[PDB]
């Protein structure tokens, strides 16, 4: 199933970056079109965007860049693919993101001062995942050099460099039929909570594997009846084994980010 | 013999790339080339 991993890893989203209209510039700022990696983070891959729009502004107006979609500030610590699936998936391509250098939304966003702040948040997500699966035995048993290769593989978009280490994180003991718990997050646009995260085992008492519907029927019973269950931009069958999804369809942070969105209007 | 749900994910994933990536891949390339010239 290595072909699925590449398809998930190399997914790209066409995106249109336009400067906010109230920002005062010395000259005209043309929109910057870019293909965003679904598995990476906004603050990571936007260096070309930041330099493009910073050339047209005065240092007096320069500040910490942040992004917004339809009046909603985009959380950079969420994977790009998730933000798109959850928000702009129903609209027309390309994804329209507005660039703001001013009036930072302190309440809704985390400051991303450097690349290290992204690596810090990223490694946290991995540690939290391996704690739910192996009880942090696999991630703690890696040398610090292996932890850097996971990050370097994401930063440099190297599928083999990353999955060389990340394959050890997808393996479980023989006697067991899967992970201890499945790391996942269920996002929904109309719910007050940021997402839904609970403890769910890949195996039932009788030994049968839990499916994607079994999980939803548990932690999100109101989404099955009208709603779309979207992972990496697709709509998997509810009978998909959950253990399989965690291995193959997870993000590089080993979390399964699930979006519940209504059917597109038209 | 891959199961149905596996084939479904492979088909849907290729459809995702067809409708999203492969569509804008070439125009985005040609656009950024023209942009860099204008800045010169």
């Amino acid at each position: 199933d290595k072909d699925v991993l590449r398809d998930v890893w190399f997914g790209r989203i066409p995106t249109c970056f336009t400067l906010y209209q109230d920002e005062i510039t010395e000259r005209e700022a043309e929109p910057y079109y870019l293909l965003l990696p679904r598995v990476s983070y906004l603050t990571l891959v936007t260096d070309k965007v930041k330099k493009h729009f910073q050339k047209v502004m005065r240092q007096e107006d320069i500040s910490e860049i942040w992004f917004e979609y339809e009046g909603t500030p985009l959380k950079w610590h969420y994977p790009i693919g998730l933000l798109f699936d959850l928000l702009a998936s129903s609209s027309a391509l390309p994804w329209n993101i507005t660039v703001h250098f001013k009036s930072f939304p302190e309440k809704d966003l985390l400051h991303c001062p450097s690349k290290d702040a992204i690596e810090a948040h990223f490694m946290s997500c991995m540690k939290e995942a391996d704690a739910l699966k192996h009880k942090s035995q696999v991630i703690n048993e890696m040398q610090k050099k292996d932890h850097k290769q996971l990050w370097m593989g994401l930063q440099n978009d190297r599928f083999d460099q990353f999955w060389a280490i990340n394959r050890k994180l997808m393996e479980y003991p023989a006697e067991e039929n899967g992970f201890r718990y499945i790391p996942f997050r269920i996002y929904q646009t109309t719910t007050e909570r940021p997402f839904i995260q609970k403890l769910f085992r890949p195996v039932a008492a009788d030994g049968q594997l839990h499916t994607l519907g079994d999980l939803l029927k548990e932690v999100c019973p109101s989404a099955i009846d009208k709603n779309q269950v979207m992972i990496h931009g697709i709509e998997p069958m509810l009978e998909t084994p959950l253990q399989w999804l965690s291995e193959h369809l997870s993000y590089p942070d080993n979390f399964l980010h699930i979006s519940i969105i209504p059917q597109p209007t038209d | 013999g891959r199961p149905r749900w596996k084939r479904h994910i492979s088909e849907q994933l290729r459809r995702r790339d067809r409708l999203q990536r492969q569509a804008f891949e070439e125009i985005i390339l040609q656009y950024n080339k023209l942009l860099e010239k204008s800045d010169l």
